[PDB]
C-alpha cells in the first residue's frame, strides 16, 4: 500500500502531501549550526550536560511484557533524558508552515512526539537529545520555516494574524528577532551571543510553497476535490452518530 | 447467536489460544468473567488499617491537615489485624460457604474485604460494600479494644472521614475502585468512575492487560447508559473484542508491524492496509490528483478496526518515547490522519478525535485536568468518546518510565495492592478468553 | 459596501485592505485612556492596602506593542474602550445576569384550588389585587403577621415587586395596571395570540427578588426567598391560620409543582444551585431576549440573542463561574462588536432567500452542506480581503465562533430546524479548520469533533432539540466560542418561522416586563450604556454606608 | 452574686425587672421607633421610581408597634443598637464577615514547588518565591502578566484582593518579606504559634483572597476556580516556563484538588450548592475562623464569640436567606449575642465546673453531663422565671431553649473538654426545659433534639461524628434554626478549656489572622455593632463603574 | 405500557438506572424504525421519552418512570431504596393498610 496523505487538486494541498510524504525530503534553504539552536531553545547552555528526569531503562528492572518489548525506544528515552519543546508561531501571509499541517508532518515523519496545534502557535514537545537534532535536521534545515513568516517563540505568541512591519516581519510583541538575526531566546531572555538565520523568502517566492488557502493566493473554493472530502467525513460522521448501519451510510 | 461474526482469540503473548468463535461469547451478557470482574468491583473495598491506626493516634481526621486536639487514641490496630480480620469477616459472613472474603495484605497494615454477593443482590447501589465494611471496622475495632463511648466518633472519623458532612468520602482510610455515586457525569456512569491510574495499578502495568481491563469496564458501561442497545450494540461489541480483547491479533500484529521504526502515520497505513485486504472498506471513487475515497463496507467492523490501530498507534508513539504526556497528541492526529488518508470517519465517529482535543487542552494548560492517569471515563474532559479512548490511555501509563508526577505510585498505592492479589483482575484478557471458551457454544 | 466598513473606519487608521503598519511606537499601555486610569488608581489606593503591592504594567507583558483597538458595539453608534466591555468593569451586564438570576415564575391556579376545594374561602380579583399588594410588601422584606418583627431597609430593594400575568383576558381585565403584566400592551397583536394560545387560561405570578440577596446569597436563593413570602402573603390576604394543614401545599406547589426556574440544577464537578448559568437552556435564554417584540428584523434577533448569550455563557459563566481571573471578554465581543457577525449573517440571510427562501426548504444533508459550506466560505475570504479586520478577530477562536455562527443562523434561516443549523455550525468548523490549517484555542474543537456525530444523534446523552441543549451538555460544558452562538442559532430558528417565542412562552412573557432594571429589548445597546458608565445597577448598600 | 443582663434590661425597660405587670397599647404602634419611620420614609421618596408599583407598608397586616418594641445591646459592648439594624441586609459588616469567609482559599505550595525542581528542573529560591508573591499581587485582582492586547478590571473595585504566604518553616518564613506574609510569630502568642507550627509542619501555604465583587456577581463555587487560574499564571510568569505545556497540569491539580483547602465542601441536591457556601462550612472550621482566642485568655468569651458569629451565618446568612428568605430569623440569632443572657448562663456554668470538677478536671461520664446540664439548665430557666423582663426580651421559645442548651452544653466541654460530651449535654437540656415550662421551641425545633442523645455517641455511618465535622449537612441538622450557631460555640468550649490554639484546621486559624482582611475576626460583636450604627466600610461597591 | 428488563442486564449493572436507559433506547429506536421518522425529527422523540436530559442531571418533564429516584438525588449514601414516594406505596397496594404498611417496612428495612 502506498499511502495518499491528503486529497486536493491544487498546488497548496500537493504542498500539504510533501510535508506529509516521508519520502520527499526539502531542500536546506538555510544553514544554523547547532550551538546556535540550543541557545535560542533557551533549556541548556552549550556544553552543558544532558539533565535527566528518570534513570536509563537498560538499568531498570521491568517486568516481562512481550508487546512493551516490540517498540525500540527513540534515542532520548534509552538515556532518560528531560522532555522539553520548541515553539512556531506562523504567519497567514503565505509562512512555508502552518499549525495542522506542522502537527499532521511531525506525526507522519517523527518517533515519540508530542505536538499541540493552536492558531496563533504550534508547540511539539520531545525528548530534549532528540528534539535539538529533529529541529536542526528538519524545522531550521528544511523549506519547512521562513525567518520572516515563521517566529519562533515560548510565550507571548501575539503576531500570527496581525499584519506585517515596515521591513515586511511578522509581529512580535517581545521583538525576538530584528539579514533576519534573532537576539533573544524563544522565552525573552537576551543572548549574549546573536544569530543570523539567513535571507527572507520574498512573498512572491512563498506562494509556491505556501500550505495555506487565501483569496489573494489560492482560494480554497478553487479546489473543489478537498470541499467534496470535508463534505464527506462531515456527512459519514453525521450518518455514522444516527445510524451506524450500512442501509443509512446509504445517503453518502 | 444474534451475530455471524467470528473472531480468533489470541492472548497477551500473541499466541493463538482458538479459533471460529462467536462475536458474543466475548459479549458481557454472556461472558462468565465479565460478569465475575463486575460482582467483585462492586463487592470488594481496600482497607487501610495503618492509616486508621496514624489517625487515630494522631487526630488526624476529617480530611487535609485537618487535626482535632485531645481526642487521639493510641490502638495497636495493625498488630491485632489477625483478630480484626476475623471480626470483619464473622460480621460481614451470611453462610459458612459464601464468597465473604477477609485477607491481610503488607504484614496486615492493609485489609481486603469483599461483601457477599447476596448482600449486593439485595442492594440498588455498590456503595454498600463501603458502608457494610466501614460499620464492620468501627464495631470490630472497639469489641477489641474496649473503646469508650465518648471516643468511639473518633474511630468513625478515621474510618470514614468527614462523612455525612460531606457526600462524598473525603479523608476516609477505606477505598474502592468506583466513586460515589453522588459525583456522576450522567446516569449510568458508574463503571466508568475508575482512574487511569487504578486500572495500570491493578494490572501491573502489563500494557495488554491495562486494555483489556479499562476496554471491559468502559464497554459493561456503554450496555448501562443504554448506548450498545440495538444497532449499536453489534459497534460496541466489535469495539471490545477489536481493541480491547485483541481480536485477530489485529492490536498485536500492528504493534509487531511497526514497533521497530514505525510512526502514528505508518500504523495508520497499515490499519488502512488490513481493513481493505480483509474486505472491511473499499473504493468509492478515484478522484483528481490520483486521491481515492474510500467508502466502508461494514461500518461497524471498520470502527473496531480503526480502534484497535487507535490501541496499537499509542503504544508505538507513547512506547517509543517511554512518556505517558504523548497519548492526547496520538488519539488526536491518529484519527486525524486516518479520516484525511481515507476519507472515512474516525474513531468513534470523531468523538474520540474530540476527547483527544479536550485531552490535550486539560493536560498542557492551567484550566484543569491534569496528568494522563488522573482521568477516567467518568471525568468531564474525557467522557465524550464511549469507551474507545480511555483504553489508549491506560497503554500509555503503563509504558511511561516515569515522567509523571501524578503516577499510580502516588495516587493508587493502596488500591493497586489489594486489586493486583486477585489473579482475574491483574490478568484480565486470560481469563476473559478462558470465559469465550466456557460459554463458545451455550450461546 | 460591507458592515464592518464603516466600524473599522474609526479603529484603523489605513486602508482596511493595507497588509503593512508600524509597530513598537505607541508609547506601550500609555496609548490607552482607560489603563492611565487604572495605574493612576493603583497609585491612590496603595496606602489604605498597605505596603502590599497592587495592579502593575511593569509586571509581565507590557501591553501597547500594537494599536491597542476600541470596540463599536454592533448596531450601534457607540465606540467604547476594551476593558470596559469585562462584566467586572461593566454594570449593565452585572444587571443584565441579576436580572436573570432574582427572576422566578409561580403557577397560580393551584394554590387558588387549595383555598377554594380544601379551605373553601373562594377566590375573587379582589382577593388577588389585596393579594398582590401584600406580596409587593413582604416580597422586599415587609412584616404582615407577627408581632416584634425587625423589617428590611426598603432603599435597599426599590428594584424588587411581584407582577401577575394570565392568557385569559377575563381574569387580566379585573387586575390594576400596576400589578399586571398586559400581554396585549407589551406584544404586538399576532405574537400576544401565539403567546396566549401556549399559555392558555392560567394564571402565572412573576416574583423579583432584591439584587442584594442574590449578591449576598446565590441563585438557588431565590426560588425559596419568593416561595415563604407568597407562603405569608396568603396567610394575610385571606385570614387564615397562621400554620396549618393547607398551608404546607402552598409551599409544596411554590418550590416544586408549580415553580419556573431560570436555571436547573448541576451535577458534583460544576456544582452549584438553580437559577445559575451553567443550568439555563439556550431556548430559555433565547426567550429572555426580548428584541422580538421590538423588530420584525429576523437577523437582528438572532444576532441580539447572539450578544446576551457569548456575553452571558463565555464572560460571566466561562470567563468567572467556570475559570476566573481576566476572563474571556475578546471571546465574546468578536460575536457582537463591529457588525462583523452582522455582515456575514446578512450575507447568509441574503444567499438563502435567493437560493431557498426562508423557511422555504424542509432540512436535507445537501441544503445543510451547501448553506454552511457558501456563508463559511464567504466569511474566510473577507478575512483574507481585509488584513485589518483579521487583526481585529486575531484570536482563531473569534474567527471560528463568528463564521460558523452565522453558517448556522443561515441554516436556520432556510429550514426553520435548530438541529440542522447547529449541523451547519459543526461543518463550517470542520472547513474553517482544512481553510486557514488552524481553528481555535488547544482544546476548541472537542465539541465541534464529537459534533457531527451528535448533532442528528438519538443516544441518551446525544441526543437533544438545540433548545433543550445548554452549558450542562456533555460536549458544551467546558469551552467557550460556542454556547453564545447556539442560543442565537436556536433563535434563528424560530425568527425564520416568525415565532413569538422559542421554548417557554412564560419567560418572554416575564422578561416583557418594563419594571426590570435592564432593558432586555436592547442588549447591544445596554452593554454600551455599560460600558460608557452611565447605567445604574441596584443592589448598592450606600443608604447603609458612610459617604 | 450579681446578674450580667441587669446592664441592658434596666438600660431596656422603664419598670423593674421583676415586676410582671405593664401597660399596653399605648406607644403609638410603628410610630415609637425611629427606624420605623426611616423605613415608611424611605418607601415614600422610591415610590416615584418604582412606577405605581406599592412598597413597604405598616399598614398591611400586623400593626407592629403594640408591644414595647426593644432595642438590643450587644454583649460584651457598651453599644445600643434598634433591632432592624442586625437584620443581614441592613448590616455591612455582617455581610462582610460572609465576604472575607467566601473569598478565602488556601493552596499548599510545596507539590507545585517539587513540580519545578523534579519535573521542570527550575529551581525553587526564596528570591523566585517574592517575585512569584509579586506577580500573584498582580493577577488575582485582575492583572494581564503573558498575552497582548488584554482587557484588565479595575483595581478600585478589587483593593480588598490580595495573596498572602504562611509557613510552618521559620528559616523560610525570615526569607520572605513582610509585606507578603502572615507571621505566625508576630500575630500569635508563643505558647499558641509553637502549637500551630507543630501542626502545620514544615509545609509552606498560600492564602488568597479573591475580590469581594467575583463572589457578589458569582458564588463561593468560583472562588477556589479564581484563584487557581491566577496561580498557574503566575508560575508562567515568575519562573518563565512555556505558555501551556505538560506540567502546568500539575499545577492545576494541585491548586483545585490535591492541594486545595476550601472554606466550604459542596452540598447534596435538595440544598445543592458549591464548595464555599455557609452549609459546607463545619462547626470546627468557623470556630477557627474566629480568632478570639488569640487576644483573650477569657475561655468563655471564645465560646461566645463564636456562638455569635455562628448564630449569625448559620441562622441569619445561611437558614434565614439561603435556605428560606424574607424577613428571616434576626432575632432568633441575636438572643445568642445580645444582652449578656448567654454569658451570664455561661459565666455561671463556668463557676459551677471550677468548683466542682476544675476546667478539664473531669474525664466524660454519663453522670458528669447529667450534673452539669441540669444545674445550668435549672439556672438559665430561673433567672426567665424571677425576671418576667428577661423573659419578655426572650419572648420566642426556641431563643430561650438555644441560650439555655448553649450554656449547658458549653459547661460540660469546660469540664471534660470533649465537643460529644457538651453536646450530649445540650440535649438534656432541651429534654429537660421541655418538661420545666410544658413548651420548649416553634412546631419543628426538636427534630434534632429527640434524636439528639441517640445519635451525640452513634457510631452509625450517618449518625456518628465529633462535633468538630458536624455542620450544617448533618442530616438532623440540615434544617432547623437555634442549633449550629451554638454548636459551633459547644466545639470552641472544648478546646477553649484545654487553651488549645486551634479546633480542627490550624490553617484556617492562621489564615483569618491576617490584619488585610476587612472584617476583624476578633472581635465579631463589637464588629457588628459597627456595621448596625452604619460605621463599617465593606468592599465589593461599584460606586467607580456608577454614576454620581 | 409495563417494561420489565430481563435480570441479566442488572447483574452486569453497578447501579439501577440502567432501565429507565435502556427502555429509554428501545422506545425510541421502536417509534423511529416503526414511522420510519426523519433524522432531523428524532431528537424530538427522544425529548418526549426522557426530557431535558442531559442538560439536567435528573428525569424533568419524561414520559417514563421508575419507583426510584435518580441517583443523583441521594441524601446519603446508600438511600437509593428510601427514595419511594409514601404515594407511590399506597397506590400500588391499592390502599390496603397492611400490604402499605408491608412494603415500606420492606423496603426501609433492606434499606
Ligand atoms: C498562557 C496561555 C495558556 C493558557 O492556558 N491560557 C493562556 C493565557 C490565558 C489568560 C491570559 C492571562 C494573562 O495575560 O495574564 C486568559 C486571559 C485567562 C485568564 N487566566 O484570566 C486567557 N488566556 Ni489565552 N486568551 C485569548 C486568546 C488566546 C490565543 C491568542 C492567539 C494570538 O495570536 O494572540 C491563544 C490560543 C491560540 O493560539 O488559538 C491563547 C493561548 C494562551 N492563553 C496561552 C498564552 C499564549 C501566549 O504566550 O501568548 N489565548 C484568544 O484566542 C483571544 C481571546 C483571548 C482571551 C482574553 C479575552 O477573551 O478577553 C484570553 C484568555
Ligand atoms: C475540567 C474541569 O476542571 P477539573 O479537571 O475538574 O479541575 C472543569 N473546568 C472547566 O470546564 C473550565 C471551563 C472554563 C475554562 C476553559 C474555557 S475553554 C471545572 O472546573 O469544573
Ligand atoms: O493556550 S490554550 O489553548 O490552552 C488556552 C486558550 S485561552
Ligand atoms: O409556627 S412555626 O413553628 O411553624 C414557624 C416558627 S418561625
Ligand atoms: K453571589
Amino acid at each position: 500500500y502506498k499511502p495518499q496523505f491528503y486529497p486536493g487538486e491544487t498546488k497548496i494541498a500537493q504542498n500539504r502531501r510533501n510535508h506529509m510524504n516521508p519520502e520527499v525530503e526539502l531542500e536546506k534553504l538555510r544553514e544554523i549550526p547547532d550551538e546556535d539552536v540550543v541557545k535560542i531553545m533557551g533549556h541548556r547552555q552549550p556544553g552543558e550536560d544532558y539533565k535527566t528526569i528518570h534513570p536509563p531503562l537498560e538499568e531498570m528492572d521491568l517486568p516481562d511484557d512481550y508487546v512493551r518489548d516490540l517498540v525500540e525506544p527513540i534515542n532520548g528515552a534509552k538515556e532518560g533524558h528531560r522532555i522539553r519543546y520548541i515553539q512556531f508561531a506562523d504567519s497567514m501571509y503565505f509562512a512555508p508552515a502552518q499549525p495542522y499541517d506542522r502537527a499532521r508532518t511531525y506525526m507522519w515523519r517523527f518517533r515519540g512526539v508530542d505536538t499541540g496545534t493552536l492558531s496563533g502557535r504550534q508547540v511539539i514537545e520531545m525528548r530534549e537529545s532528540d528534539l535539538e537534532a529533529l529541529s536542526k535536521n528538519f524545522l531550521i534545515d528544511t523549506a519547512f520555516f521562513d525567518p520572516a513568516r515563521c517566529g519562533i517563540r515560548g510565550a507571548t505568541v501575539h503576531g500570527h494574524s496581525l499584519r506585517l512591519d515596515e521591513n515586511g516581519l511578522m509581529f512580535d510583541a517581545l521583538q525576538r528577532y530584528v539579514h533576519v538575526v534573532y537576539v533573544k531566546d524563544q522565552v525573552g531572555r537576551p543572548l549574549d551571543e546573536p544569530v543570523d538565520v539567513g535571507e527572507l523568502l520574498p512573498e512572491e517566492k512563498l506562494r509556491e510553497i505556501t500550505t495555506i488557502y487565501r483569496k489573494d493566493g489560492v482560494p480554497m473554493r478553487e479546489d473543489k476535490e478537498l470541499l467534496t472530502i470535508v463534505k464527506r467525513i462531515h456527512r459519514a460522521r453525521t450518518l455514522g452518530g444516527f445510524c451506524p448501519t450500512e442501509d443509512t451510510f446509504k445517503q453518502l | 447467536v444474534k451475530y455471524e461474526d467470528k473472531i480468533c482469540l489470541y492472548n497477551a503473548k500473541g499466541e493463538l489460544v482458538e479459533e471460529n468463535v462467536p462475536l458474543e461469547a466475548i459479549s458481557p451478557l454472556y461472558n462468565p468473567t465479565i460478569q465475575k470482574l463486575v460482582k467483585d468491583i462492586k463487592r470488594t473495598v481496600a482497607v487501610n488499617l495503618a492509616g486508621i491506626e496514624n489517625a487515630l493516634k494522631t487526630g488526624a481526621v476529617g480530611g487535609k491537615a485537618c487535626v482535632i486536639p485531645g481526642r487521639t487514641l493510641d490502638l495497636p490496630i495493625v498488630e491485632n489485624a489477625e483478630t480484626i480480620m476475623e471480626y470483619v469477616d464473622k460480621l460481614l459472613r451470611i453462610s459458612p460457604d459464601d464468597d465473604t472474603s477477609v485477607k491481610l495484605i503488607n504484614d496486615g497494615k492493609q485489609m481486603a474485604v469483599q461483601l457477599p454477593s447476596k448482600r449486593l443482590e439485595v442492594a440498588a447501589e455498590y456503595s454498600i460494600s463501603m458502608l457494610n465494611t466501614a460499620m464492620a471496622l468501627k464495631e470490630a475495632i472497639i469489641k477489641t479494644f474496649d473503646v469508650d463511648m465518648f471516643d468511639a466518633p473518633m474511630v468513625h472519623a478515621a474510618i470514614l472521614g468527614r462523612y455525612p458532612q460531606v457526600p462524598d468520602y473525603m479523608g476516609a482510610n477505606i477505598a474502592s475502585l468506583l466513586g460515589a455515586p453522588t459525583n456522576l457525569e450522567g446516569l449510568g456512569y458508574a463503571l466508568r468512575n475508575i482512574m487511569v491510574n487504578h486500572y495500570v495499578a491493578t494490572t501491573k502495568k502489563n500494557i495488554m492487560n491495562a486494555v483489556a481491563f479499562a476496554s471491559i469496564m468502559e464497554q459493561t458501561a456503554m450496555f448501562e447508559m443504554g448506548d450498545a442497545i440495538g444497532s449499536f450494540e453489534r459497534l460496541h461489541l466489535l469495539g471490545l473484542a477489536y481493541q480491547g480483547l485483541n481480536a485477530d491479533n489485529l492490536v498485536i500484529d500492528l504493534v509487531k508491524a511497526n514497533g521497530k521504526n514505525g510512526t502514528v502515520g505508518t500504523v495508520v497505513a497499515s490499519i488502512v492496509e488490513r481493513a481493505l485486504e480483509d474486505g472491511v472498506i473499499t473504493e468509492d471513487k478515484k478522484m483528481p490528483s490520483g486521491f481515492v475515497l474510500y467508502k466502508p463496507v461494514d461500518v461497524a467492523k471498520w470502527n473496531a478496526y480503526a480502534a484497535a490501530g487507535l490501541v496499537a498507534a499509542v503504544i508505538v508513539n507513547c512506547g517509543a518515547a517511554r512518556a505517558a504526556q504523548n497519548v492526547a497528541s496520538t488519539i488526536l492526529y491518529y484519527n486525524d490522519i486516518i479520516e484525511y488518508e481515507t476519507g472515512l470517519p474516525g474513531v468513534d465517529f470523531g468523538r474520540a478525535e474530540g476527547t483527544a482535543v479536550g485531552f490535550s487542552f486539560f493536560s498542557h494548560s492551567i484550566y484543569g485536568g491534569g496528568g494522563p492517569g488522573i482521568f477516567n471515563g467518568n471525568h468531564i474532559v474525557t467522557r465524550h468518546s464511549k469507551g474507545f479512548a480511555i483504553p489508549p490511555v491506560c497503554a500509555a501509563m503503563c509504558v511511561d518510565a516515569g515522567t509523571q508526577m501524578f503516577s499510580p505510585e502516588k495516587t493508587s498505592a493502596l488500591v493497586g495492592a489489594v486489586f493486583s492479589a486477585i489473579d482475574e483482575f491483574r490478568e484480565p484478557l486470560k481469563y476473559v478468553i478462558d470465559g469465550a471458551l466456557a460459554v463458545k457454544d451455550k450461546i | 459596501k460591507k458592515l464592518f466598513l464603516k466600524a473599522l473606519k474609526e479603529k484603523f487608521e489605513e486602508d482596511p485592505k493595507e497588509k503593512y503598519t508600524k509597530f513598537y511606537v505607541f508609547g506601550g499601555w500609555r496609548q490607552s485612556a482607560r489603563k492611565r486610569e487604572f495605574v493612576e488608581a493603583a497609585e491612590k489606593l496603595a496606602e489604605k492596602r498597605g505596603g502590599i503591592p497592587f495592579y502593575n504594567p511593569d509586571i509581565g507583558v507590557p501591553l501597547g506593542q500594537r494599536k491597542l483597538m476600541p470596540y463599536k458595539l454592533s448596531g450601534t453608534d457607540y465606540i467604547v474602550e476594551g476593558d470596559d466591555l469585562h462584566f467586572m468593569n461593566n454594570a449593565a451586564m452585572q444587571q443584565f445576569w441579576d436580572d436573570i438570576r432574582r427572576t422566578v415564575i409561580v403557577g397560580m391556579d393551584t394554590a387558588h384550588a387549595v383555598l377554594e376545594k380544601r379551605l373553601g374561602v373562594e377566590v375573587t380579583p379582589e382577593t388577588i389585587n389585596e393579594y398582590m399588594e401584600t406580596i409587593n410588601h413582604a416580597l422586599p422584606g415587609g412584616a404582615v403577621v407577627q408581632e416584634h418583627m425587625v423589617e428590611v431597609h426598603p432603599a435597599l430593594a426599590w428594584d424588587c415587586y411581584a407582577k401577575i400575568f394570565t392568557g385569559d383576558d377575563e381574569l387580566a381585565d379585573e387586575i390594576d395596571k400596576k400589578f399586571l403584566i398586559d400581554i396585549n400592551k407589551l406584544f404586538p397583536e399576532e405574537q400576544a395570540e401565539q403567546l396566549k394560545a401556549a399559555i392558555g387560561k392560567r394564571t402565572y405570578q412573576v416574583s423579583r427578588v432584591p439584587t442584594l440577596v442574590g449578591r449576598v446569597c446565590d441563585g438557588g436563593t431565590i426560588a425559596r426567598w419568593s416561595a415563604m413570602q407568597i407562603g405569608m402573603s396568603f396567610i394575610t390576604a385571606y385570614k387564615l391560620c397562621a400554620g396549618e394543614a393547607a398551608i404546607a401545599d402552598f409551599s409544596y406547589a411554590a418550590k416544586h409543582a408549580d415553580v419556573i426556574q431560570m436555571g436547573t440544577l448541576l451535577p458534583a464537578r460544576r456544582a452549584r444551585g438553580p437559577n445559575e448559568p451553567g443550568g439555563i437552556p439556550f431556548g430559555i435564554l433565547a426567550d429572555v431576549v426580548q428584541t422580538t417584540r421590538v423588530s420584525d428584523d429576523p437577523v437582528e434577533q438572532s444576532l441580539e440573542v447572539v450578544a446576551s448569550g457569548a456575553m452571558l455563557y463565555d464572560q460571566i459563566w466561562l470567563g468567572s463561574y467556570m475559570s476566573g481571573g481576566v476572563g474571556f471578554t475578546q471571546y465574546a465581543t468578536a460575536s457582537y462588536t463591529d457588525d462583523i457577525l452582522d455582515d456575514f449573517s446578512y450575507y447568509g440571510y441574503d444567499y438563502v432567500e435567493k437560493k431557498y427562501g426562508i423557511c422555504g426548504a424542509k432540512p436535507t444533508m445537501d441544503v445543510v452542506e451547501d448553506i454552511a459550506t457558501e456563508v463559511t466560505l464567504y466569511a474566510l475570504e473577507c478575512y483574507d480581503e481585509f488584513p485589518a479586520l483579521l487583526e481585529d478577530h486575531f484570536g482563531g477562536s473569534q474567527r471560528a465562533a463568528v463564521a460558523a455562527a452565522a453558517s448556522g443562523i443561515s441554516v436556520c434561516m432556510a429550514t426553520g430546524n435548530s438541529n440542522a443549523g447547529l449541523n451547519g455550525w459543526y461543518l463550517s468548523q470542520i472547513l474553517h479548520k482544512e481553510y486557514h490549517s488552524r481553528l481555535g484555542f488547544y482544546g476548541y474543537d472537542l465539541q465541534d469533533q464529537c459534533g457531527a456525530s451528535n448533532s442528528l444523534s438519538i443516544r441518551n446523552d446525544e441526543s437533544s432539540p438545540l433548545e433543550l441543549r445548554g452549558p450542562n451538555y456533555p460536549n458544551y460544558a467546558m469551552n467557550v466560542g460556542h454556547q453564545g452562538e447556539y442560543a442565537g442559532i436556536t433563535q434563528a430558528a424560530h425568527s425564520a418561522r416568525k415565532d413569538a417565542f422559542a421554548l417557554n412562552p412564560l419567560i418572554k412573557v416575564a422578561f416583557a416586563d418594563p419594571s426590570l432594571v435592564f432593558d432586555f429589548s436592547h442588549p447591544r445597546k445596554e452593554f454600551a450604556r455599560g460600558a460608557l458608565r452611565e447605567f445604574e445597577p441596584a443592589g448598592e448598600r450606600d443608604p447603609i454606608i458612610p459617604a
